[PDB]
């Protein structure tokens, strides 16, 4: 079955600048390729059909191009509304596929994360669980990495992560990391540390606590 | 303008089956193929298959042959899809979409109109209520202080987590549910000027409508 | 007559080879590209299929007939009359396209139910049979019958003129051609009205395509009409100087010309063909 290759997976841009997205077919599909737009919690909207044809009510600032294996969609003059995920899809032969998709995002000045660590609630200790929590808030760009450390020794085991999307206010990201151990085992070690490496800071930003 | 109206969210046991509706309206249902599309992991988009509603003939993607089953009821203008031996890999949003078609020398082909989509959630987990843990900072300088809430081990989604009954709104980040084993976990943070706490009360309000529960934990200094 | 004869004999074979290459490239393009395998195009093949055999057979026939060679009358008529069966299966295809395009654009919503692969194939098969019946009825017994068992073959002597004007022209060419006209006129004028007040974008696009296939039909008529209109004067007015041989040879060739243009129009007007023509020339000849 023909594989589509969409690039870039992600791309950030300010309102009112020009952008292009690429779709490669693993076989010659001539002009049989459609572009679609998906906003948060919406269905795909048909954007371009037949490689080069604007769907009705799509603004003229949108336009697709190409033939055979290489097709690009160009969005001329970005508007607030244009941010969202974009997919290509072929319609050659009897069995079709899509691209990986392309999250168009808002670009803003680099921001370093506000790291905050939390020991386990007495509530939770009481119930025989121990969860240590780390909040990395209001950072750009989205690329970040988080090590957990118990008495200096790294822990990979039972750590669960979550990510927000671009804050509607300041276009930043945020992230939550929850290290979870048996209460018995939380009692053995005495130092818990959350070690976050981002672009904005060359040495990793560290936050920690001791059971005093 | 064809109007596609799908069925509502389903929640079914592994091994079970499930039949999602797509009611077309205000155009010829039998004039054009009705396709299905699976959006999985929030980004990935697969083509499941299509049906020619006139002839009731089906073309399936190999992947979904022996999972998906495209039926059609012509009288009502309703396209169905049935999914069998459901496993957790099946949990995704499924869309019906109408395939436009004309001749310019070739057969032109595009999904022009799409349903609102339908959430299938497959789990053998039992309806379970959250443990809500308060997160206060370490004992012992920031201009603004950050406090947390941890909602551990509930099923199914969703919950509603608000601060001081919604009144406290600025400075809040509430994070997507991640599966912890077969249950769910979620977290929320809130930041406020140093003198706002512990000076003023601040409470984490969690509603789990699936277990008709409600829990308010006040963040208290350790 | 060593000089004048010769320009004809070449201009003919020139055209004969264009018709083989231009229309093999059509037929290849369809075999290759799925996007081209649709009902409308199976008829554009049945047309290419024919305009091919004009080059391979009809023109050689038209050249040996040119001389006035000797043959038995029945084995002679076949050479004379094989161009006629092809001319026929051209008009059947040209019409089948025009009606396919009527349905698709006037009654879009029922096109799916109505037009299908299987039916197109059967229609094509039926027409080819009629095409043979209509093409060589003079073989059936409506004919006009050096060496003692032979006959000097000249078209206008073995094929009867009343068959040529009534049953071939009026009946089998002028009628389908007219009601082709009726059909395209209704599509375009309907659309002109329909576009002005109101998928708007989609109609334009499937129309544009029709204008293309319509222009094919246009040229068929332009190419054949002169020759048929001569067959009328030659017959209906015997109190008229019979059209001279230079004007005769012109319209004989003008007709053969029609088997060449079809592929050039597909290229100059229709992207999906142009792209498949390009890709065949690029990948298979240039590599
Ligand atoms: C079916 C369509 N059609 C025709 O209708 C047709 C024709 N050749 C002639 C005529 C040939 C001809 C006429 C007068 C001549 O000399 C007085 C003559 O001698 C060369 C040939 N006609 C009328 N050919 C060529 C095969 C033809 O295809
Ligand atoms: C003689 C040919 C006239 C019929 C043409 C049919 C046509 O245009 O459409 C194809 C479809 O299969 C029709 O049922
Ligand atoms: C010779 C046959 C004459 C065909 C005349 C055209 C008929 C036509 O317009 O077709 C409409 C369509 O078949 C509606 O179902
Ligand atoms: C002179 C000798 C007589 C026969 C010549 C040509 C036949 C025309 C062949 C080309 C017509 C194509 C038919 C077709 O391809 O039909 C596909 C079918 O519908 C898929 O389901
Ligand atoms: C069925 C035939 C259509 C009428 C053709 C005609 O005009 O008849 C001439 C007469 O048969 C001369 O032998
Ligand atoms: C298309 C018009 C067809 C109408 C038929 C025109 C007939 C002309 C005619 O009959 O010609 C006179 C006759 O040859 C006396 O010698
Ligand atoms: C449309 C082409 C119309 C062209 C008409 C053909 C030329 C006129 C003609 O053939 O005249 C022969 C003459 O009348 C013999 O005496
Ligand atoms: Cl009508
Ligand atoms: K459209």
């Amino acid at each position: 079955d023909i594989v589509m290759t969409q690039s870039p997976a992600s791309l950030s841009a300010s309102v009112g600048d020009t952008v292009t997205i690429t779709c490669r077919a693993s076989e010659f599909i001539y002009s049989s390729l459609t572009w679609y737009q998906q906003k948060q919690g919406g269905s795909p909207q048909l954007l371009v059909y037949a490689a080069t044809n604007l769907a009705d009510a799509v603004p003229s600032r949108f336009s697709g191009s190409g033939s055979g294996t290489q097709f690009s969609l160009k969005i001329n003059r970005l508007q607030p509304e244009d941010f969202g995920t974009y997919y290509c899809q072929h319609f050659y032969g009897s069995t079709w596929a899509f691209g990986g998709g392309t999250k168009l995002e808002i670009k803003r000045a680099d921001a370093a994360p506000t790291v905050s660590i939390f020991p386990p609630s007495s509530e939770q200790l009481t119930s025989g669980g121990a969860s240590v929590v780390c909040f990395l808030n209001n950072f750009y760009p989205k690329d970040i990495n988080v090590k957990w450390k118990i008495d200096g020794s790294e822990r990979q085991n039972g750590v669960l992560n979550s990510w927000t999307d671009q804050d509607s206010k300041d276009s930043t990201y945020s992230m939550s990391s929850t290290l979870t151990l048996t209460k018995d085992e939380y009692e053995r070690h005495n130092s818990y540390t959350c070690e976050a490496t981002h672009k904005t800071s060359t040495s990793p930003i560290v936050k920690s606590f001791n059971r005093n | 303008e064809v109007q596609l109206q799908q069925s509502g969210a389903e929640l079914v046991k592994p091994g079970s089956s499930v039949k999602i509706s797509c009611k077309t309206s205000g155009d010829s249902f039998t004039a054009y193929n009705m396709n299905w599309v699976k959006q999985s992991h929030g980004k990935s988009l697969e083509w499941i298959g299509n049906i020619n509603p006139y002839y009731g003939s089906t073309r399936y993607n190999q992947k979904f042959k022996g999972k998906a089953t495209l039926t059609v009821d012509k009288s009502s203008s309703t396209a169905y899809i049935q999914l069998n031996s459901l496993t957790s890999e099946d949990s995704a949003v499924y869309y019906c979409a109408r395939e436009g078609n004309y001749y310019d020398g070739g057969s032109v082909r595009y999904f022009d109109y799409w349903g609102q989509g339908t959430t299938l959630t497959v789990s053998s987990a039992k309806t379970t209520a959250p443990s809500v843990y308060p997160l206060a900072p370490v004992c012992g300088s920031g201009s603004s202080v950050t406090l947390g809430c941890l909602v551990k081990g509930y099923f199914p989604e969703p919950v509603t987590l608000t601060w001081n009954s919604g009144s406290l709104s600025s400075g809040v980040h509430t994070f997507p549910a991640v599966l912890q084993s077969d249950l769910y976990t979620l977290s929320s943070s809130v930041t406020v000027t140093s003198s706002t706490w512990p000076s003023q009360s601040i409470t984490c309000n969690v509603a789990h409508p699936a277990s008709s529960t409600k829990v308010d934990k006040k963040i208290e200094p350790r | 007559p060593i000089m004048g004869s010769s320009v004809y004999i070449t201009v003919e074979l020139a055209i004969a080879v264009l018709a083989i290459l231009g229309n093999v490239l059509v037929c290849w393009a369809v075999w290759l590209n799925s996007n081209l395998q649709n009902v409308t195009n199976y008829f554009v093949v049945s047309l290419a299929a024919a305009d091919i055999l004009v080059g391979v057979l009809a023109i050689p026939f038209a050249i040996t007939i040119s001389t006035g060679f000797c043959a038995a009358c029945h084995g002679c008529l076949f050479i004379a009359c094989f161009v006629l069966v092809l001319a026929q299966s051209s008009i059947f295809s040209l019409l089948a396209i025009a009606i396919d395009r009527y349905i698709a654009i006037r009654i879009p919503l029922r096109y799916n139910g109505l037009v299908t692969g299987t039916r197109a194939a059967g229609i094509i098969a039926i027409c080819w049979v009629l095409s043979f019946a209509i093409g060589l009825t003079p073989m059936l017994g409506w004919n006009n019958c050096c060496g003692e068992g032979q006959v000097a073959c000249l078209f206008e002597d073995v094929v009867p003129m009343n068959y040529m004007v009534y049953f071939n022209f009026f009946a089998c060419v002028l009628v389908p051609l007219l009601l082709m006209l009726g059909v395209y006129l209704r599509i375009f004028l309907a659309a002109r009205r329909q576009l002005k007040q109101m998928a708007r974008s989609t109609l334009q696009k499937e129309v544009h395509a029709a204008k293309s296939l319509a222009i094919i039909a246009g040229l068929f008529a332009l190419c054949w009409l002169p020759l048929h209109i001569i067959n009328c004067f030659t017959f209906f007015c015997p109190d008229c100087s019979h059209a001279p041989l230079w004007l005769m040879y012109l319209a004989i060739v003008l007709s053969h010309t029609n088997s060449v243009v079809n592929p050039f129009i597909y290229a100059y007007r229709i992207r999906e063909f142009r792209q498949t023509f390009r890709k065949i020339i690029r990948s298979h000849v240039l590599r």
